[PDB]
RNA sequence: AACCUGGGGAACUGAAACAUCUCAGUACCCAGAGGAGAGGAAAGAGAAAUCGACUCCCUGAGUAGCGGCGAGCGAAAGGGGA
RNA sequence: AGCCAUGGGGGAAUCUGGGCGGACCACCGCCUAAGGCUAAGUACUCCGGGUGACCGAUAGCGCACCAGUACCGUGAGGGAAA
RNA sequence: GGCGUGCCUAUUGAAGCAUGAGCCGGCGACUCACGGUCGUGGGCGAGCUUAAGCCGUUGAGGCGGAGGCGUAGGGAAACCGAG
RNA sequence: GUAAGAGGAGGUAUAGGGAGCGACGCUUGCCCGGUGCCGGAAGGUCAAGGGGAGGGGUGCAAGCCCCGAACCGAAGCCCCGG
RNA sequence: CCCCGUGGAGCUUUACUGCAGCCUGGUGUUGGCUCUUGGUCGCGCCGGCGCGGCUGGGGGCCUAACCCUCGGAUGGGGGGACAGCGCUUGGCGGGCAGUUUGACUGGGGCGGUCGCCUCCUAAAAGGUAACGGAGGCGCCCAAAGGUCCCCUCAGGCGGGACGGAAAUCCGCCGGAGAGCGCAAGGGUAGAAGGGGGCCUGACUGCGAGGCCUGCAAGCCGAGCAGGGGCGAAAGCCGGGCCUAGUGAACCGGUGGU
């Protein structure tokens, strides 16, 4: 035939959940489009990472038509 | 079986050359620390006899360590070593010719 | 009688002065042509190894 | 085609991508080099 | 018997194929020397205005370096001795 | 890619000569090619002796014994037992 | 009368109709040299240690520091140096 | 056969080497594009070597030393034909 | 028999690489005389004529090297600076030599495949096989990039000179079924899409901390210093909505300190 084909697994989704400590910087989140977006104290880069700008807790936050929002609560 | 880890890369210029290696000055780090131990008029002389030169051409103090007051004869000194020196004692430079 | 360091392997690699296996950095010489800065300054310095750092040791020995 | 920029009164490079027949015959774009800062950098 | 010197001189094998390379100037064929043989008083060493024939041992040093810079191969000066 | 050696071609000078110090050039220094001889320290063990945390007749040399024998092979050569 | 599928090897699996072995006796296979790395017993310690060799001895030791490892690293290097 | 030489042959194209076919009878057509072989004083390409415009190293200098264009350079291959 | 081993050997050729062998230029052995063309240094004579050394080449004759031969000849004859032979150039070169001639694989061979991306298989974290199902990549772009400001689709129905299934224009409904260079997917109009204005951050020097991971490699990145772009500014810019568009090391090329 003409078949055996495939790229090997990329191996993104969430990577951080809600209610962990994080330091600053640390991939919260690698993702396809914008499954989850930004928000308190995250960035993210060209492929749509979702990363932490500073050091505590992560959150997600559903708002219906706006979207997923994943953020940090800061604290110390 | 494969490429073996010899994937990484030879940066060492100066890796070699025909006729081989150039004949210069071998300085050995002396540290004043140790020079301090004993006293009296420290020069390579002393530090060969017994001590922490072993024959190396050339001698430089230098470092940690506190300077006791004495003459200190050597090839070389660390901008800092010659500051614990001449807060109590001399620099003897090396020779020359 | 008397190990030969491997020559290949001390013309790249320099070992730390407490264990630890150092060598420059693969691939910036050839591949180049057009890269992000960040990519060839990435590539500009050196690393350390993991277990085969173990295995690079027991060469360069007399070294 | 690999395209390859020079600095105006001095020695130094930079990566580039060029077209061949593509509308795209010089390359007169800015850039800064390591000496001083911001000079404009020809083909070449 | 072996040791020695010169003339000629392999392949297996190693390189996890193989051709440079390695095995090795080894194996061996040949000529010659002798209780030894070779070498030997600088058209030398090589960085010290230093050494002072030759051989042999320790070291230098698995250094310098050579190398499909692979596999591997691997000096000399100088220093301690006979 | 010098130094040493030299199969082929060209081809000098005698100390204002000539070789070397890793291309080449200048500087500084080294040494005197194209004839020969030279003991000792070094290598080996057929031969004699001495010693062994060496063997003790399937061991130890192939041979403790009339063995390089008997026997085998055209031959080189193989090679016991006891 | 009850119970009970040789040994070894090799195998996912052997009593195996897979391997090897007639039986006994004797012979027979992880060593040494140099270098390396970890552990361990002990000597010495910012030091530790000798190699050829020489002297002695004739189952005696001693001498011999040349040299090696260690006391500083970093850099391709010049160089700098607790950086 | 390294060579000296020897076979060919103490022969001489009615002879000697190579190849295929295979007494004898009747016959053996077409295709030289590719390959081979043969022929072709032109031309294209082509090595050492000859050449030396021009360029470089060093030196106070005369020099020493190195790089190098055009042009002359066989067979072979391209080309032309059997 | 069959397969396997980066076993062996014999054999083949337009496999690779040698070698013998043969062809070939320069040169040594290697010499004389003469004619003709080009060059070269000095002179007599207006790029040319006369002379010598040196010649390069071409044709001819010569004899004494060298070769052959003739009643053993310090010689005669034949050949002749050619051949042969030495060093060096390039070429033809299975006659010969050393070797190479992949793996997966419902036995091998034949066929097909070999790396990268998307989806499914995959059992709601990640991961996950088969010669399972099904498609792409080995690029493109100085605008298709940055930033500032501005605008928002495809389609359905109605209406309009060429045209009407679908050019372009007005209107009403139209939350995404368009567009996002290209496969597929996730994402997206509260822009990443369409359009202008200024510009070249498709910067240098770095990198807290992470994703991924056997190693090597791949990936994201705040913020710092330098100098700069767009915006009043808060601020954004270290290339393109994102996931392919590629190659350790070695050896060598070009430009610089
Ligand atoms: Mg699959
Ligand atoms: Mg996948
Ligand atoms: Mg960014
Ligand atoms: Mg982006
Ligand atoms: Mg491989
Ligand atoms: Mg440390
Ligand atoms: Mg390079
Ligand atoms: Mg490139
Ligand atoms: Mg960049
Ligand atoms: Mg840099
Ligand atoms: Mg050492
Ligand atoms: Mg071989
Ligand atoms: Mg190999
Ligand atoms: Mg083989
Ligand atoms: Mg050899
Ligand atoms: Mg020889
Ligand atoms: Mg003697
Ligand atoms: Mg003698
Ligand atoms: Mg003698
Ligand atoms: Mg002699
Ligand atoms: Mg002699
Ligand atoms: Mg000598
Ligand atoms: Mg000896
Ligand atoms: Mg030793
Ligand atoms: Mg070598
Ligand atoms: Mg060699
Ligand atoms: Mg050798
Ligand atoms: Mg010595
Ligand atoms: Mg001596
Ligand atoms: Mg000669
Ligand atoms: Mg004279
Ligand atoms: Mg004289
Ligand atoms: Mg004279
Ligand atoms: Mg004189
Ligand atoms: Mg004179
Ligand atoms: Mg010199
Ligand atoms: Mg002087
Ligand atoms: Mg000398
Ligand atoms: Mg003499
Ligand atoms: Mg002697
Ligand atoms: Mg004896
Ligand atoms: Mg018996
Ligand atoms: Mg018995
Ligand atoms: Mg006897
Ligand atoms: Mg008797
Ligand atoms: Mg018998
Ligand atoms: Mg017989
Ligand atoms: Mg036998
Ligand atoms: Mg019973
Ligand atoms: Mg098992
Ligand atoms: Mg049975
Ligand atoms: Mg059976
Ligand atoms: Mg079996
Ligand atoms: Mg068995
Ligand atoms: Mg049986
Ligand atoms: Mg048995
Ligand atoms: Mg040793
Ligand atoms: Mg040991
Ligand atoms: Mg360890
Ligand atoms: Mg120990
Ligand atoms: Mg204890
Ligand atoms: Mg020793
Ligand atoms: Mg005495
Ligand atoms: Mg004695
Ligand atoms: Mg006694
Ligand atoms: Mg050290
Ligand atoms: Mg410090
Ligand atoms: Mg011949
Ligand atoms: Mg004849
Ligand atoms: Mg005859
Ligand atoms: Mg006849
Ligand atoms: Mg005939
Ligand atoms: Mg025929
Ligand atoms: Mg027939
Ligand atoms: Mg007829
Ligand atoms: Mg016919
Ligand atoms: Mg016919
Ligand atoms: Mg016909
Ligand atoms: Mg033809
Ligand atoms: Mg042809
Ligand atoms: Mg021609
Ligand atoms: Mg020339
Ligand atoms: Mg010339
Ligand atoms: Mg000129
Ligand atoms: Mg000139
Ligand atoms: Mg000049
Ligand atoms: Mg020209
Ligand atoms: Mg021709
Ligand atoms: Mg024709
Ligand atoms: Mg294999
Ligand atoms: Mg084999
Ligand atoms: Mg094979
Ligand atoms: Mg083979
Ligand atoms: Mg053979
Ligand atoms: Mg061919
Ligand atoms: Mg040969
Ligand atoms: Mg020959
Ligand atoms: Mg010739
Ligand atoms: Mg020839
Ligand atoms: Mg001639
Ligand atoms: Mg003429
Ligand atoms: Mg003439
Ligand atoms: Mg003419
Ligand atoms: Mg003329
Ligand atoms: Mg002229
Ligand atoms: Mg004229
Ligand atoms: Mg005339
Ligand atoms: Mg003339
Ligand atoms: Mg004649
Ligand atoms: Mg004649
Ligand atoms: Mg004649
Ligand atoms: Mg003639
Ligand atoms: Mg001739
Ligand atoms: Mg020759
Ligand atoms: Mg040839
Ligand atoms: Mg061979
Ligand atoms: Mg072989
Ligand atoms: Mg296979
Ligand atoms: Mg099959
Ligand atoms: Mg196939
Ligand atoms: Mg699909
Ligand atoms: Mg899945
Ligand atoms: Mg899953
Ligand atoms: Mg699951
Ligand atoms: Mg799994
Ligand atoms: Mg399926
Ligand atoms: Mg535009
Ligand atoms: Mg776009
Ligand atoms: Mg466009
Ligand atoms: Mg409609
Ligand atoms: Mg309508
Ligand atoms: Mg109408
Ligand atoms: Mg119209
Ligand atoms: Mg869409
Ligand atoms: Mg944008
Ligand atoms: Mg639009
Ligand atoms: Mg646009
Ligand atoms: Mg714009
Ligand atoms: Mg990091
Ligand atoms: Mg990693
Ligand atoms: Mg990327
Ligand atoms: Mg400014
Ligand atoms: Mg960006
Ligand atoms: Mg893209
Ligand atoms: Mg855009
Ligand atoms: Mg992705
Ligand atoms: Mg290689």
């Amino acid at each position: 035939t003409k078949n055996g084909r495939d790229s090997q697994a990329k191996r993104l989704g969430v990577k951080r959940y809600e209610g962990q400590v994080v330091r600053a910087g640390n991939i919260l989140v690698r993702q396809r489009g914008t499954r989850f977006k930004p928000g308190k104290n995250v960035g993210m880069g060209r492929d749509f990472t979702l990363f932490a700008l500073v050091d505590g807790v992560v959150e997600f936050q559903d708002r219906g038509r706006l979207g997923r929002y994943v953020h940090v609560r800061p604290l110390a | 079986g494969r490429s073996t880890t010899l994937m990484r890369l030879p940066k060492r210029g100066m890796q070699g050359q025909v006729p081989g290696e150039i004949k210069r000055p071998r300085y050995q780090g002396v540290n004043l620390k140790d020079l301090a131990r004993f006293e009296g008029e420290v020069t390579p002389e002393l530090l060969v006899r017994a001590g922490l030169l072993k024959k190396g051409y050339r001698l430089k103090i230098l470092g940690e360590g506190e300077a006791k007051p004495l003459k200190v004869v050597a090839h070389a000194f660390s901008k800092s070593a010659l500051e614990k020196l001449k807060a109590a004692g001399g620099e003897p430079v090396l020779l020359e010719a | 009688p008397k190990m030969k360091t491997h020559k290949g392997a001390k013309k790249r690699v320099k070992i730390t002065a407490s264990g630890k296996v150092v060598a420059m950095k693969t691939g910036k010489r050839h591949l180049n042509w057009q890269k992000s800065g960040k990519e060839i300054r990435q590539k500009g310095r050196k690393f350390v190894l993991a277990k085969p750092e173990a295995e690079r040791i027991k060469l360069l020995l007399p070294y | 085609l690999l395209l390859e920029c020079t600095e105006c009164k001095r020695r130094n490079y930079a990566t580039e991508k060029n077209k061949r027949n593509t509308p795209n015959k010089l390359e007169l774009r800015k850039y800064c080099p390591w000496c001083r800062k911001h000079t404009v950098h020809r083909e070449v």
